RNA sequence: GGCAAACAUCAUUUGGCCUUAAAUGGGAUUCUGUGAGAGGGGAUCCCUCCAUUGACAGCUGGACUGUUCUUUGGGGCCUUAUGUGGUGUUUG
RNA sequence: GGCAAACAUCAUUUGGCCUUAAAUGGGAUUCUGUGAGAGGGGAUCCCUCCAUUGACAGCUGGACUGUUCUUUGGGGCCUUAUGUGGUGUUUG
């Protein structure tokens, strides 16, 4: 019940704007204080803005005073966060975080429950989806070993990506890489799964790539020569 | 303006070891202390509140105390799903300040790497671009090395390696190093190669294949 | 949260009707099977009917089949029990229950909430406000002892009467009895609080008497001679 | 169809003891055997269901077993507002039904009643009836004798009694008798009087008045 | 030197309104498995605060105050945040 | 003798639909103090059912089978009530 939904992320070039929204199901806002931390990539967590939607009461960070606008309106049970003006130093990932009211307290406690947050990249470079190679076994070993195959999405940008294999039904073994950023400053990454060395003649394994800011959905079979 | 000074930076130790994650306050805070664990790409769940209540659904052997103005965190049988990052915060004042955070490595035993190798596929090379995949699944340590031979010649600069995150299970890494390429170049030879030396590996071993078939 | 409100209950002639009526909170009628269980005054447990709003379904105790009809709506989140064709031997009070639904069961299970009932009476009788009367001290002790003060309720129907002391203020030591039936076919009771033999001749002690059957209410000071 | 036999009708024993109410019904029921407690003016409370378990927010000192289609209830520690009438029920088949019941009385020590007559007011002898009020508060056990002497003349087939129920928390009676008359009656003898025997009184106690005093 | 104030530091820390004669806080034993914010609730006992009845003291009334005693009582609706104490420094 | 049905008795007991290769049930150790139906949840091992990939076997291919080995998997939407077995009696 008690859940989280970030989104409006996505890439946005230098003095432009963005207006996430968290979406918030299991509580009422007005018994509760809602707050924007972001994650620098690397760096550790950067509180960015609160609002009491019991008061209408915002604060914010030196960092983004007068650039961003926190905001909540208690029908749709959602709060925003207006992002003006924005730099590079300010791509991050951006969680939205929750602390529970209690009447007891005089001041606000932890976080207690954080959305799964969205990426928010501020630079001067334009999306284009990536391409997907399927990436199959070889057929070297004998009855000592299992095999192992997979997908390889290379040149694309902004992160993120998201990788699936069966639509989900086949986890058991399964590795997607960290992305590394190549020479072109576009990203690639890989995904595997290992399987049986028996299993490969019979059953039909798909990869499912998704770059959601250019809309590029793929699906690929992975089987041998 | 209050600082939260977390140390150390990085540990690892073994399954069952107790561990002492500590957070130093500039100022006075009181108990207006929090620990959060945030594993790798999820979003962090809240531990310990007011420097030592355990959250709801917190296993028992995570604890916090309160000395004067410097805080731990303490896990008194680290478990494998522990390998994560900790951040403590102050609620004293506002704004709200957290550590820099403390990643958490498990240190198990030795295990050897599964290694394959896989040639670019036809479809990339009718794209105008060749990628050879190297894989290293499933080993410990982290700190393996990987060299490429094309005719066994060895390769330097142009490979670029990515690792997983330790498995929260079984504690081991997986990697994979791609040998970047221009289509033209992968037609002038013949054996591909990739050569891995790790402590598991009592000599060196090589995964091979000759050019298509 | 969870509570269940009778009402309808009160004197009828016999021969008439009754619609009582219970008032559900905290919970879904439709997830329930609410029930009606009557209490002859001084006898056990009769159950009377039985009705589960989801399917409308309805059953009923072989006495009062064809007089009585349960029935629920589901709006209101409310239900009700018509009574016709009285007879004095159904005064009882009456209660509902509900029986929480549950997926995994195959019949039903134990009442777990019971209203506190209403009371019905069926008489010849007509209603009859009470009179009321103190009960005042000898002076016997001195200082060392307590003195005991009260009120008697005399000829009234039908039942019931509550007594409380100085509006409710004083509680400690009081007894209201059960009423009696008198040769006149009236009620008749006593209610007693017992009080410092110091404090009689300055403290105020009134007794707070309502009969709702009569819309009745009198407070009466009890002082001594 | 199906018949709940509950015994005893009736018990007493003392706050700490352990007691059993027992129930056995016609035919097989199984488990769908639910115990009640019924406190004065109060609205039945589920305490037992399936024959053995708790409904949240019962006292522990309750608890229930089946042996075939014998069930018995047992109050382990018997505490003093536990005084209720307590009652069995199948569920099993429909129509439902209820076993009699089992009142169940705390045993405490002896306590002897204290005395009180109040005179009739003179706001009723105008309506024309005098009602003599005699209260016993506050006794143990509730077996007591309440005779009524007008001028030292034993009184027959005038006065009405009624007792409170045990209080729950002293376990003790209070009772009241009145005594009716005719204004014209009343006005004809000076000394009214109640004489009380009881188990704690050692002699009877009698509490007079002198008519116009 | 007595103060205020700002700042530092350590420590501690729910805060109101209405009605009322008054509208405290803590300890113990025990029950309650979330049955409404379990940072709960119930029962019973002890202390403490407020009010209150007797008694007693203050010449005696009305008050009012007090007490190693005594009686009876202590409601309702709220709260969405940076108060308070010690120390230091600096200023007026 | 056999098979039904009704009744008696004791015992036991959620039942469907859609998609699907298939859409069971239980046990031990341990974590979780209700996070929204705790009559829960997760982890690890185990047993068990259904399906499934390999192995051995039924001459070999369909197929299909197994008290043995093996891979992997076991979804969704419902449910508001009297099912089932043992025994006895009566009837056809």
């Amino acid at each position: 019940e008690v859940q989280l939904v970030e989104s409006g992320g996505g890439l946005v070039q230098p003095g432009g704007s963005l207006r996430l929204s968290c979406a918030a199901s299991g509580f009422s806002l007005s018994s509760s204080s809602m707050h924007w931390v972001r994650q620098a990539p690397g760096k550790g967590l950067e509180w960015v803005a609160s609002i009491s939607p019991y008061s209408g009461s915002t604060s914010y960070a030196d960092s983004v005073k007068g650039r961003f606008t926190i905001s909540a309106d208690t029908s749709k049970n959602t709060a925003y966060l207006q992002m003006n003006s924005l730099r590079a130093e300010d791509t991050a990932v951006y969680y939205c975080a929750r602390t529970k009211y209690h009447y007891k307290n005089y001041y606000w406690w932890a976080l207690d429950y954080w959305g799964q947050g969205t990426l928010v990249t501020v630079s001067s470079a334009s999306t284009k989806g990536p391409s997907v190679f399927p990436l199959a076994p070889s057929s070297k070993s004998t009855s000592g070993g299992t095999a192992a195959l997979g997908c390889l999405v290379k040149d694309y940008f902004p992160e993120p990506v998201t990788v699936s294999w069966n639509s989900g039904a086949l986890t058991s073994g399964v590795h997607t890489f960290p992305a590394v950023l190549q020479s072109s400053g576009l990203y690639s990454l890989s995904s595997v799964v290992t399987v049986p060395s028996s299993s490969l003649g019979t059953q039909t394994y798909i990869c499912n790539v998704n770059h959601k800011p250019s809309n590029t959905k793929v699906d690929k079979k992975v089987e041998p020569k | 303006d209050i600082q939260m000074t977390q140390s150390p930076s990085s540990l690892s130790a073994s399954v069952g070891d107790r561990v002492t994650i500590t957070c130093r306050a500039s100022q006075s805070v009181y108990y207006s202390v929090a620990w959060y664990q945030q594993k790798p790409g999820k979003a962090p769940k809240l531990l310990i509140y007011s420097a030592s209540y355990l959250y709801s659904g917190v296993p028992s052997r995570f604890s916090g105390s309160r000395s004067g103005t410097d805080f731990t965190l303490t896990i008194s049988s680290l478990q494998p799903e522990d390998f994560a990052t900790y951040y403590c915060q102050q609620y004293r004042r506002r704004p709200i300040t957290f550590g820099q955070g403390t990643k958490v490595e498990i240190k198990r035993t030795v295990a050897a790497p599964s290694v394959f190798i896989f040639p670019p596929s036809d479809e990339q090379l009718k794209s105008g671009t060749a990628s050879v995949v190297c894989l290293l699944n499933n080993f410990y340590p982290r700190e393996a090395k990987v060299q490429w031979k094309v005719d066994n010649a060895l390769q330097s600069g142009n490979s670029q390696e990515s690792v997983t995150e330790q498995d929260s299970k079984d504690s081991t890494y997986s990697l994979s190093s791609t040998l970047t390429l221009s289509k033209a170049d992968y037609e002038k030879h013949k054996v591909y190669a990739c050569e891995v030396t790790h402590q598991g590996l009592s000599s060196p071993v090589t995964k091979s294949f000759n050019r298509g078939e």
